């Protein structure tokens, strides 16, 4: 927590404490663990005192977006006007580079429901959705597991707790697609529909689940409050810096010695991450092509950048790359960026719904073009042509698929120009 | 502005609108014409083509007329260079999987996809790509 | 390389047309009621995908369109909608598909640690390739993104459609080499159930990374080794 | 709607500055030169409606349009087929020139037009278009409103159920 | 019989039941026919010309139709759908009349 | 090229003045042919000129292009213009009027 | 040629972006004679030509 | 009557009026009337045409 | 000069009845109207040629898409009558046929430059 360095995390300061599954996940071991200790008293003291301390901590939200949960939480409305108000947890965590959603939703089951507990009561929603991925089945039966035990000794319901508090939970399961993530896109896969994000100028908190207010948060910021509100704010905001307080799960994979799930403080540097929990890279630090930070949506860094980049979002801002999951990726020397990004340009192919005609056509266009250079067939110009055909996306799309789709080739563009121009020239040559 | 009536900033002339007017709306009753592909007045705002983009000063990025609700005092620029590069990029995307169908096309002379590229596009493509296929179905007689 | 389902539109096959006839029965119907009661009842189109993932859980894992009108009937729905989302996500299969479905995840995280040798390894041993089935009906291939196991990168699902909604299993396979992928598809093939989640180790610990055709074991820094900090509550 | 900015300021404003010296209904008919059995056909003086293939104003009455829309039509004769290759043959002189070339901006002018050479007229007013949504859809917000089923009823909640 | 009929299409780049889009050309002299309307004499015409061209097998769910050899001197580029074709029922191109079919949907 | 000159005005003048104009039409085709440049022969702006026919056989815009511009044509801003060129007979000039 | 694989037409639009201004001319304001005159030539030596435009305007 | 038939045609359409008002020499000819119409359209001749 | 339908090698008339031409034509020499053909292709019921109102511009060879309509290479086509001067869709059919080769390879020619 110190402000010169920040690093080596503590066990006594980790909020996820079976998330390795050495114990009992379920109620026995929830309740030996710390979890539902004291939830009648962080309830009955009223959702606004929630709402003050969630924004003292500077908990910011888990998931890519980034942006303040406390704030976002008190632009619930304060009083019904006719319409209930609805909590649903985004669970679904397809991301292609994160992993860390599924340990906490098959070991912490019931550290999420008791979040969404305290986060229900927080914004007055009468019930709650946990939307989880079709392909987490046993994720799911964990989950349903935790609600039932929940229910049986009224940890939910109405008088949830023991406090005059109405809450009622329920797990809903999709059937499979990237985009069913995206808030609204959630919401309408929910209601029963394609799972098509529907236009932001009517906001989730104005209008919502069936036409009423609702707010989307991840598993981990709703699994993080509850102990937020009992260890403290204080020492929640001790650990990062400035505007990036807490600590948050840091998935490494890719080409390191030992791929691991971990818990960290923010604003770590990403070499020492990366050479402490995950092993080092395989071959050492010399043996580093690239680093993709944030999931794949995020730019890639180079070496030189992952040199001294620190781990936090708005130096990652300043590098040009995001801190949207902690799903770090590790490329060598050996590894092929060319062939890497454009697997990555067909995911989003593939997992573009299809509803707005930019995303629609252009991320099949970036997958061609990106696939003609995997090969060297394309020309020198064309580099620059993939350049403003990511331009032509960004911006002009519903949601931030077209985004997430421009950003990792504008990455490739960016910092291994060079090699793509090794690649084109050679071919023609050889 | 009795009442209902508001008052909007359409390319810096002043235009007083109902409350419950679009961006779209606006602009019409400006005397501008925005391109559109998917609104209809009859039938429920869409979105999807984002062909309607114009700049609102208090928005980073472009925005859907059809869909986005004007506002008080809000300012309306629909001939901003990035506005025009934006209808030119989504008019591409619009023609790179279109079928060279043309001639043998029945909307020939009535398309207004023809003439909003010919409008809002430019005059030479940069696809070299496979375009996309799609195999017909039956819906009747008529 | 396509996928099981080439078709967005309905192609016409003596099992799959319209004469076909399929229904809940009736502990799958107590089931189908359950999974409505989650829903409000004026809103009950919410419950299309739960009811639809039951409907080819007990069908054999085949989403026909017996199966869509049946499902758009009681949800008192044009079938459209029910056509749309069928067609719209991805596990929703709608043509006849095998025993299992091996699915292996091609995106990058696992295309590094060697998701290419895996396929290749599995499709010479099985034989047929992937979106096909195997001739015998055991198992269909099929190839998806990334399946949230990026740690254990090279990994494969499997989904049990032999029993029914009783006996249906979505298990994950991980840190797997390409033999260690033809063992678990021999003992797939013989019926025993083989170990759940990661072959070389229990979770995503600090326990090694799979190297080739190799799994290196390197152990180093453990973090909640040790008694876990218990309840706190501010004073 | 604001101004066209352009070549049509010179020409609105050569409007303005000049005039023409009134003369009685039908004598500049009689300068003209044309057979006098011309003025016995009649004149609608209507504007096109839009088209239902296409979407755009221009054509229509609009504040966009800065062109002239009213025309001048005479009505239909007869026409028959060449009987030898079948075209369509004609004998009325003023079939395509009121549809073509008779251009006006105001009901007035084409009025005054047709009084001036003496033609019988009568003025047709397009149907008028209001660009209002109805109720029901009138913001992308409608859409996903509770007014498609109501208020979600909560007694499907455990917590009432039970 | 022609006279009190509906006009139908055969179905090579339509459907077997549909309508045939009609002008009222022939219809005061009594020709029903497309080739009747234009041909009056008895050689073989351009749709029997067609119809004895047979379709041709391709690899893949798409192919690239020109029209001629050289795509400068034919039709313009054509992206045609195989997939649901077979020899019985082939795809066609809508320039030329050319028929397409692949096995290829059928995992093969 | 330089301009021939006389002074009478009479019939014999008129002939030799067009002799002359005949020899320097041939200098100018001379510097023509010597000179003539390698590149574009007409605009490449499309809106107002055709596309080629592989451009058109090849590419969407350029077959939207050809057709609107074989069926339409292109729209003239409005605006008078009267443009004069030197013909062999004198001074022949277009008063084109568009709206 | 660089218009093969960037193409912006607004920018290369010379068609639709003309303009006419306006302005108000009146006879109480004298001309200035100063500028016709002051630069004309009073000798030989100060005569200053106008050479022809060789080429129209191109593109290129 | 070339003058009122010019009206009735679209630009392109009215060149050969041109060649033909003047037998003798066409392309002095039909040159006036493309480049009235190339100043109206504010069109650049590459130096090859 | 003399104009003439063209046929693809297989016998089938490349004329896609587009109505380009006719839209083109500074004369208005070309009259056509068009209809579905049984098998399912847009063909032309009609496509004939006032060979005394051409002008022989050029202007629906260049405006053809698919270069079905051509201005061959033959200028003795001189007749005793007018009404033969009257071509229609099987007289331009039957020139096309009788120049193709001679067509053909001048079009391979011009090709080159456009
Ligand atoms: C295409 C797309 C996919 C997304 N997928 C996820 C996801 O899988 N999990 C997630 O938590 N957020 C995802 N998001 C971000 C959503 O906006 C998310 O619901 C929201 O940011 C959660 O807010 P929070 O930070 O308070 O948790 C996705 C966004 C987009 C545009
Ligand atoms: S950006 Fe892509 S995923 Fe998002 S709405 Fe548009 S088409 Fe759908
Ligand atoms: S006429 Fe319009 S719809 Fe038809 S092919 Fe051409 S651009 Fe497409
Ligand atoms: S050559 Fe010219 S005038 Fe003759 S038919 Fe063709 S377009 Fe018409
Ligand atoms: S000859 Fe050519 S331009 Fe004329 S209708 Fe036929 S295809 Fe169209
Ligand atoms: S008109 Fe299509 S996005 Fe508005
Ligand atoms: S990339 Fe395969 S499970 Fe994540
Ligand atoms: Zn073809």
């Amino acid at each position: 927590p110190e402000k010169t360095t920040f690093g080596g995390l503590r066990d006594q300061d980790r909020i996820f404490t079976n998330i390795y599954g050495r114990h009992d996940p379920y109620i026995k071991g929830a309740e030996a663990r710390g979890d539902w200790y004291m939830t009648k008293d962080l309830v009955g003291k009223g959702r606004d005192w929630i709402i003050d301390q969630i924004k003292k901590s500077g908990l910011r939200g888990r998931g890519g977006a980034g942006f303040a949960s406390g704030l976002k939480w008190s632009f619930m409305p304060k009083v019904s006007d006719g319409r209930p108000s609805y909590l649903v947890v985004n669970g679904d965590e397809s991301e292609p580079g994160t992993c860390k959603d599924r340990e906490i939703m098959r070991h912490e089951p019931h550290k999420l429901v008791e979040g969404c507990l305290v986060a229900g009561t927080a914004m007055g929603a009468r019930a709650g959705y946990i939307y989880i991925r079709g392909e987490f089945v046993n994720e799911r039966k964990a989950v349903e597991r935790a609600v039932a035990e929940a229910y049986a000794k009224g940890y939910l319901g109405k008088n949830a707790c023991g406090s005059g508090v109405d809450f009622d939970l329920f797990v809903h399961y999709g059937a499979g697609a990237y985009i069913c993530g995206e808030e609204t896109a959630l919401i309408e896969s929910l209601e029963g529909k394609q799972g098509k994000p529907r236009l932001k100028p009517p906001f989730p908190a104005g209008m919502g689940l069936y036409g009423c207010p609702t707010t989307v948060t991840n598993v981990e910021t709703v699994a993080v409050s509850p102990t937020i509100l009992r260890r403290g704010p204080e020492w929640f905001s001790s650990f990062g810096r400035k505007n990036n307080a807490g600590t948050k799960l840091f998935a490494i994979s890719g080409h390191v010695n030992r791929p691991v799930t971990v818990e960290e403080e923010m604003s770590i540097p990403l070499r020492e991450l990366i050479e402490r929990h995950a092993g080092g890279v395989r071959g050492g630090w010399d043996n580093l092509l690239a680093i993709i930070p944030g999931g794949s949506s995020v730019p890639l860094l180079p070496k030189k950048m992952c040199d001294d980049v620190i781990m936090d979002f708005d130096a990652l801002r300043t590098a040009q790359s995001g801190l949207g999951t902690a799903a770090v990726i590790v490329m060598n020397k050996d590894t092929d960026v060319i062939d890497a990004i454009a697997r990555l340009s067909y995911f989003y192919k593939h997992e573009s719904c299809g509803q707005c005609t930019p995303c629609r056509e252009g991320t099949g266009w970036l997958y061609d073009i990106m696939s003609r250079m995997r090969k060297g067939d394309a020309r020198l110009e064309e580099i620059d042509m993939l350049w403003e055909i990511t331009k032509q996306i960004e911006g002009h799309t519903i949601c931030a698929l077209g985004d997430a789709a421009a950003w990792p080739v504008q990455g490739l563009i960016r910092h291994f120009r060079s090699e793509m121009e090794d690649r084109i020239k050679n071919a023609d040559q050889q | 502005l009795p009442a209902d009536k508001m008052e909007v900033f359409v390319n810096g002339e002043a235009v007083v609108v109902p409350k419950n007017f679009t961006v779209l709306q606006a602009c019409d009753a400006a005397g501008v014409d925005v391109p559109r592909f998917c609104y209809h007045q009859r039938l429920s705002i869409a979105g999807n083509c984002r062909m309607c983009l114009v700049e609102i000063e208090k928005a980073p990025k472009p925005v859907a007329s059809c869909a986005f609700p004007a506002g008080p005092g809000m300012k309306i620029k629909t001939d901003t260079p990035v506005i025009k590069k934006a209808r030119e990029g989504v008019m591409e995307f619009l023609l790179i999987n279109h079928p060279l169908d043309c001639p043998i096309c029945d909307q020939g002379g009535e398309c207004d996809l023809q003439d909003q590229a010919m409008i809002f596009g430019s005059d030479r493509s940069r696809f070299i790509e496979y375009k996309r296929a799609v195999a017909d179905k039956n819906l009747g007689p008529l | 390389t396509n996928s099981t389902d080439v078709f967005n539109v309905h192609h016409d096959t003596p099992e799959n047309n319209k004469d076909t006839k399929f229904d809940f029965t009736e502990a799958n119907y107590k089931l189908v009621n359950k999974i409505m009661s989650n829903y409000p009842s004026n809103y009950k189109a919410s419950a299309m995908i739960p009811l639809l993932d039951l409907a080819q859980q007990q069908n054999g894992g085949v989403v026909s369109l017996a199966v869509m009108n049946r499902v758009a009937q009681i949800l008192e729905v044009p079938p459209i909608k029910v056509y749309e989302v069928a067609t719209f996500f991805t596990m929703f299969n709608r043509s006849k598909m095998g025993k299992y479905h091996v699915c292996i995840c091609g995106t990058t995280p696992c295309r590094l640690q060697g998701a290419q040798k895996i396929e290749e390894a599995i499709t010479k041993h099985l034989g047929v390739g992937i979106g096909q089935t195997t001739a015998d009906g055991t198992f269909t291939l099929g190839e998806m993104e990334c399946m949230g196991a990026c740690v254990n990168a090279p990994m494969i699902a499997v989904a049990d459609y032999r029993n029914g909604v009783e006996g249906f299993s979505y298990n994950y396979y991980e840190d797997l080499t390409p033999q260690d992928a033809v063992n678990i598809l021999e003992k797939l093939k013989k019926g025993e159930k083989p170990k759940l989640g990661s072959q070389h180790r229990q979770t995503a610990e600090p326990a090694g990374a799979v190297v080739g055709d190799k799994w290196i074991p390197s152990s180093g820094e453990q973090t909640l080794m040790g008694e876990l900090p218990g309840p706190y509550c501010r004073d | 709607a604001t101004a066209p900015q352009d070549f049509s300021l010179a020409m609105k404003k050569a409007d303005e500055i000049y005039s023409g010296k009134t003369v009685k209904a039908g004598d500049i008919g009689f300068s003209a030169g044309v057979p006098l059995e011309t003025y016995n056909r009649k004149v609608r003086i209507f504007c096109p409606a839009k088209a239902a293939s296409q979407s755009g104003l221009g054509r229509t009455l609009h504040p966009s349009s800065k062109a002239p829309q009213w025309k001048i039509v005479f009505e239909n004769l007869s026409k028959w087929e060449n009987p030898l290759m079948g075209w369509t043959s004609t004998a009325d002189p003023l079939e395509n020139v009121g549809r073509s070339t008779l251009l006006f901006y105001t009901k007035e002018e084409a009025a005054a037009f047709c009084a001036k050479h003496g033609w019988e007229y009568v003025v047709d007013e397009p149907n008028p278009r209001k660009h209002i949504r109805q109720k029901r859809y009138l913001g992308y917000g409608d859409n996903y409103s509770i007014k498609r089923k109501g208020v979600p009823d909560l007694a499907h909640l455990p917590s009432n159920r039970s | 019989a022609e006279k009190n009929k509906i006009p139908e299409t055969v179905g090579g780049a339509a459907f077997k039941g549909d309508l045939r889009g009609t002008s009222a050309v022939g219809l005061g002299d009594g020709l029903y026919s497309h080739t009747s309307k234009w041909m009056q004499g008895n050689g073989k015409s351009p749709m029997d010309y067609i119809n004895e061209v047979e379709p041709i097998k391709v690899k893949g769910l798409v192919v690239a139709s020109h029209g001629s050899d050289d795509p400068a001197l034919g039709c313009p580029v054509e992206y045609i759908s195989l997939k649901g074709t077979s020899y019985e029922n082939p795809a066609v191109c809508k320039y030329t009349g050319n028929r397409y079919y692949s096995d290829c949907w059928k995992h093969g | 090229f330089n301009v021939p000159i006389a002074g009478h005005g009479d019939c014999y003048d008129r002939y030799l003045v067009r002799v002359q104009e005949m020899r320097e039409s041939l200098r100018i085709i001379y510097q023509c042919l010597n000179e003539m440049p390698d590149g574009l022969y007409k605009t490449p702006d499309q809106k107002v000129s055709p596309p080629s026919r592989g451009q058109m056989k090849q590419s969407m815009e350029s077959l939207i292009h050809h057709f609107k511009l074989f069926s339409e044509g292109y729209h003239v801003p409005a605006g008078e213009t009267y443009r004069a060129v030197e013909a062999p007979k004198g001074e022949f000039g277009v008063y084109l009027v568009s709206r | 040629p660089k218009l093969v694989y960037d193409i912006k037409y607004f920018a290369r639009d010379y068609r639709r972006n003309n303009s006419y201004t306006v302005r108000s001319v009146d006879s109480k304001t004298p001309f200035d004679y100063s500028k016709v005159f002051g630069s004309a030539p009073l000798k030989p030596a100060d005569v200053k030509t106008v050479r022809i435009p060789e080429v129209m305007p191109h593109r290129g | 009557g070339t003058e009122k038939l010019l009206e009735y045609k679209t630009y392109n359409q009215g060149i050969p009026y041109f060649d033909r008002l003047d037998y003798v020499s066409m392309m002095c000819m039909e040159h006036s009337y493309v480049l009235a119409i190339e100043q109206l359209l504010n069109v650049a001749v590459p130096l090859r045409g | 000069g003399e104009h003439a339908l063209r046929r693809y090698p297989t016998g089938e008339e490349r004329c896609i009845s587009c109505k380009l031409c006719e839209a083109i034509c500074p004369a208005q020499a070309i009259t056509i109207e068009a209809e579905e053909r049984e098998d399912g292709s847009r063909k032309t019921t009609r496509y004939d040629i006032d060979m005394t109102k051409c002008i022989y511009c050029g202007f629906c060879q260049e405006a053809c898409p698919v270069d079905a309509i051509v201005e061959g290479p033959n200028f003795e086509f001189s007749t005793e009558t007018r009404e033969e001067l009257l071509y229609d869709k099987q007289k331009l059919l039957e020139n096309g046929d009788k120049w193709e080769q001679e067509i053909a390879a001048n079009l391979r020619t011009e090709s080159l430059y456009r």
